[PDB]
DNA sequence: TAATTGCCCCCCTTCGGTGCTTTGCACCGAAGGGGGGC
């Protein structure tokens, strides 16, 4: 398939980050399996691009796995069930080994040079460029996808029942059957796949905004109340706070107990019957991006809102650790990302655009040892600390 | 010349090749320039050009390391412009603190890198240049490149992976052999007997030279100390070949520069450098020619380094069976020092942060930031991450890490008790305190005529307005802030319709580019319980909007 | 005004772009200077 860029667009140029020993090791030796069967081959500095390439250990599995990050090359190259949210158990399978058996075409190949580092900068760093199609790509899966299809074909109408949809590298495949039952469907599916060559998305609530209750409001939690309120008029309009404002009226202490007059509490009890439902007009665009903010709440809880358009979110979660131990932040916010992106693919079949709460540096740094997927979200990184936890 | 292969080099898409002429040039040059063109021709590595090449590009001659020696270079600045885009493989600095103990080494050099690899014949035409004739008269004589050109853009990349194509066969085939290769240089490290090293030596001669690439015995080093890389290698130490401080009366801008990255190279063997005075000196300076007097700041600074680099330091080789540390230690200022070492007091690397990132930052932010640096270096030269001795308590580091909104981490690390610690100095009461007196403070300023007022109108009666000339809206706010602290008691609850001054003061800064936020800083300190609440500014919330008036 | 070059890593300062709500302020990356290497 004769792939080009987008019009008017160069190519990647990412610089490669440094390495530790044993990602190093690991990749010289996949790299060096990978050429000996001509899946990628050497190239020189004349080739002008770059991709960042690193590795990880999958789930529980002992082998590591190379990943490039493509996500340059995905922006400039020019090339969804909505049942799958509502299945009961969803498998997510790694396809990308199939990729290295269809070519990728000549012109194109150049675009996918990566540079694999050295130890204490031993060596100049050795590059290498892809002949066949790459994993991480998304002109992998538009030029499998007739392979693909005809693989599926004989499963999908003997199994009509099971959704199987496909982003990147994985299949998700997914059905109302017996978790049993479902393990044996994977079997099946596995070889399938062989011979031809855990979610559960019916759990996802949605975080609401709950208004605090209690028996006694002083002046400071009628502020932070009147505060939240404020805050969340942009998010429900028609939402009121006029009887509560009048009762912070004058210069009173913060620890003052002022009584709920009738008007505030008929008010309040509107107020929290308005945040309870949900909010009404908000429509998936496919053309628009999506964004996804993470906020962090202490005690190994973290909340988070995917929206399309500012203060009109589409979905609101909370992933929580629970503490457990489990000391190191920036691994939570790793694996917070994973399985916000791996709902947002669920639900509407994009990435999200990622804001993170981190240090660029420490993002930068520590994401890739504790990462486990086969894609790589676009993120950017907010340095404005959220004013009150309003989604808590 | 070599029977490597030539990279295929292009010029960028509708661009021609440079037709700049020839600037004139000094006896003693054009001398050197036409004996190392006739030396040049006769091996074939340029070629006598005539008017079928319309093109030109001035050529000059520097002194290498080893002087009574000439380096043709060419300013190659247009075709540079021109030529198209490499991507470049070296990718960073080898460092003699990542090498292991061998039992004998080896540093060679190679006669003439770029010169013995042919460049693309297509591109040749483009390296056209004319060495003028002494004084005038006569024309110069016309040539072109057969070989990589010292001041082309494509020639270091191309020499670099045409260097590791050649050494790829015999370091396969000797997997035992380290070897270090930056350009044209090559650390062979092995723990054979110096008879088998020599003989491998030899071996690794004879394979270059096979590729054309001649190994003069001048630059081959077979006893230590070997000189690599600017350092000096012992069998069991290293040491940075020896730095000349500037000895001025009277500093200039390019002086104190010059100084500061002296020192900046210096302090990665030598411990607590410091350089923070003396780049204090180039802010606002114009002139690479002003005399920057010293500020008696840069003075003691100056004489601290001096004193550190008076007595010889040396670093140890990697032992890769034991463990890396890395110890911090503060120094004021925003200033860090640390060293890597595997065994007590021998040290492998030593380093500094002195990194000033935001407007408002407190200690806690700046170690964590050393510590990313930290890792990301002995990454870089070693491969793994250090375990690192902070003098932070363990305590203060799970105190900000649960309070903070974003995520931050530290690897695997250890308290140790050095007394210049690392401590949040004051923190923000989670819940409003009672009996505490409360104020309610806002600050407006009219964004027309650069002038405003703030208050911090008090629920017992007192209340205070301050006029703020030439003030913005936000410092308004800030001063509000400080108003409330400066008329208050020990003990004080705080409400404003401020974010901005809510964001700056509950990251719990210490340190400040504003004066007045160091000020505020200073009135927290003093305090004891300090309650922050905001409040939204026009919804009637009484209080910030019962007297807001008397500052709007 | 001189001396005129190229690539790589680092630090320190300056300036323009971007974002967000608060058109001021904070942050970041590129480019200038310097150091080191070849
Ligand atoms: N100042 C410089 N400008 C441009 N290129 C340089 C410079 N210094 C070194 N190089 C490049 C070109 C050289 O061929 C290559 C190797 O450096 P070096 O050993 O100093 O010189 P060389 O190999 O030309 O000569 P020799 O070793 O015979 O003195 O690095
Ligand atoms: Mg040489
Ligand atoms: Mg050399």
């Amino acid at each position: 398939v004769p792939v080009k860029l987008k019009p008017g667009m160069d190519g990647p140029k990412v610089k490669q980050w440094p390495l530790t020993e044993e990602k190093i090791k690991a990749l010289v030796e996949i790299c060096t399996e990978m050429e000996k069967e001509g899946k990628i081959s050497k190239i020189g500095p004349e080739n002008p691009y770059n991709t960042p390439v690193f590795a990880i250990k999958k789930k529980d599995s002992t082998k590591w796995r190379k990943l490039v990050d493509f996500r340059e090359l995905n922006k400039r190259t020019q090339d969804h069930p909505a049942g799958l949210k509502k299945k009961k158990s969803v498998t997510v399978l790694d396809v990308g080994d199939a990729y290295f058996s269809v070519p990728l075409d000549e012109d194109f190949r150049k675009y996918t040079a990566f540079t694999i580092p050295s130890i204490n900068n031993e060596t100049p760093g050795i590059r290498y460029q892809y002949n066949v199609l790459p994993q991480g790509w998304k002109g992998s899966p538009a030029i499998f996808q007739s392979s693909m299809t005809k693989i599926l074909e004989p499963f999908k109408k003997q199994n009509p029942d099971i959704v199987i949809y496909q982003y990147m590298d994985d299949l998700y495949v997914g059905s109302d059957l017996e978790i049993g039952q479902h393990r044996t469907k994977i079997e099946e599916l596995r070889q399938h796949l062989l011979r031809w060559g855990e979610l559960h998305p019916d759990k996802w609530t949605v975080q609401p905004i709950v208004l605090p209750e209690k028996d006694s409001w002083t002046v400071n939690d009628i502020q932070k109340l009147v505060g939240k309120l404020n805050w969340a008029s942009q998010i429900y309009p028609g939402i009121k706070v006029r009887q509560l404002c009048k009762l912070l009226r004058g210069t009173k202490a913060l620890t003052e107990v002022i009584p709920l007059t009738e008007e505030a509490e008929l008010e309040l009890a509107e107020n929290r019957e308005i945040l309870k439902e949900p909010v009404h007009g908000v429509y998936y665009d496919p053309s628009k991006d999506l964004i996804a903010e993470i906020q962090k709440q202490g005690q190994g809880q973290w909340t988070y809102q995917i929206y399309q358009e500012p203060f009109k979110n589409l979905k609101t979660g909370k992933y929580a650790r629970m503490r457990g131990a489990h000391t190191n932040d920036v691994k939570q916010l790793t694996e917070a990302v994973q399985k916000i992106t791996t709902e947002s693919i669920v639900i509407w079949g994009k990435t999200p655009k990622f804001k993170l709460p981190i240090q660029k540096e420490t993002w930068e740094t520590w994401w890739t040892e504790y990462w486990q997927a086969t894609w790589i979200p676009e993120w950017e990184f907010v340095n404005t600390p959220p004013l009150v936890k309003l989604w808590y | 010349i070599s029977p490597i292969e030539t990279v295929p080099v292009k010029l960028k898409p509708g661009m021609d090749g440079p037709k700049v002429k020839q600037w004139p040039l000094t006896e003693e040059k054009i001398k050197a320039l036409v004996e190392i063109c006739t030396e040049m021709e006769k091996e074939g590595k340029i070629s006598k050009i005539g008017p079928e090449n319309p093109y030109n590009t001035p050529v000059f001659a520097i002194k290498k390391k080893d002087s009574t020696k000439w380096r043709k270079l060419v300013d190659f600045r247009e075709l540079n412009k021109r030529t198209q885009d490499f991507w470049e493989v070296q990718l960073g600095i080898p460092h003699p603190a990542g090498l292991k103990k061998k039992k004998s080494v080896t540093v060679l050099d190679v006669g003439d890198a770029y010169f013995s690899v042919p460049l693309d014949e297509d591109f040749r035409k483009y390296t056209a240049f004319t060495i003028p004739s002494i004084n005038n008269e006569t024309p110069g004589i016309r040539y072109q490149y057969n070989v990589l050109p010292q001041g082309w853009k494509g020639s270091p990349a191309i020499f670099q992976s045409s260097m590791t194509k050649i050494l790829e066969p015999f370091k396969k085939q000797n997997p035992d052999i380290v070897i270090y290769q930056y350009m044209d240089d090559l650390y062979v490290g092995s723990d054979l007997e110096i008879g088998q090293h020599r003989t491998k030596i030899e071996e690794l001669r004879q394979h270059l030279l096979r590729w054309g690439l001649t190994t003069p015995d001048k630059k081959h080093q077979k006893e230590p100390p070997f000189l690599w890389m600017g350092y000096e290698l012992h069998p069991d130490k290293w040491t940075v070949q020896p730095i000349v401080l500037p000895e001025k009366d009277s500093w200039t801008v390019n002086d104190i520069q010059k100084l500061v990255g002296k020192l900046n190279w210096a302090s990665q063997i030598y411990p607590g450098i410091k350089v923070r005075q003396l780049s204090k000196l180039l802010r606002g300076t114009k002139a690479l020619t002003e005399v920057i007097p010293l500020t008696e700041e840069a003075e003691l600074e100056l004489a601290e380094n001096r004193e550190i680099l008076k007595e010889p330091v040396h670093g140890v080789y990697y032992d890769p069976s034991k463990d890396l540390i890395a110890e911090i230690q503060k120094q004021g200022q925003g200033q860090w020092t640390y060293q890597i070492y595997q065994e007590p007091f021998k040290n492998l690397k030593t380093g500094k942060y002195a990194r000033m990132r935001g407007a408002h930052t407190n200690d806690v932010k700046q170690l964590t930031e050393a510590v990313q640096k930290i890792t990301t270096e002995s990454i870089v030269i070693w491969g793994k991450t250090p375990k690192f001795k902070l003098p932070i308590q363990k305590e203060t580091w799970e105190t900000w890490w649960t309070e903070y909104w974003q995520a931050t981490w530290i690897p695997e690390w250890e308290f140790v008790n050095t007394p210049p610690l690392v401590k949040l100095w004051y923190q923000l009461e989670k819940e409003p305190i009672v009996g505490a007196e409360t104020f309610y403070v806002d600050g407006a300023a009219n964004r027309e005529t650069k002038l405003g007022k703030a208050g911090y109108v008090t629920n017992k009666g007192r209340q205070k307005v301050v006029p703020l000339t030439n003030t913005t809206n936000q410092k308004t706010e800030l001063q509000a802030i400080y108003l409330a602290l400066q008329d208050s008691g020990l003990e004080v609850n705080i409400v404003t319709n401020s974010q901005y001054a809510l964001g700056i003061i509950q990251a719990q800064p210490d340190k400040s580019e504003s004066e007045l936020v160091n000020q505020i800083i200073e009135q927290l300190i003093k305090k004891e319980k300090v309650y922050l609440a905001w409040v939204p500014a026009h919804k009637g919330i009484g209080g910030n909007e019962q007297v807001d008036k008397l500052v709007s």
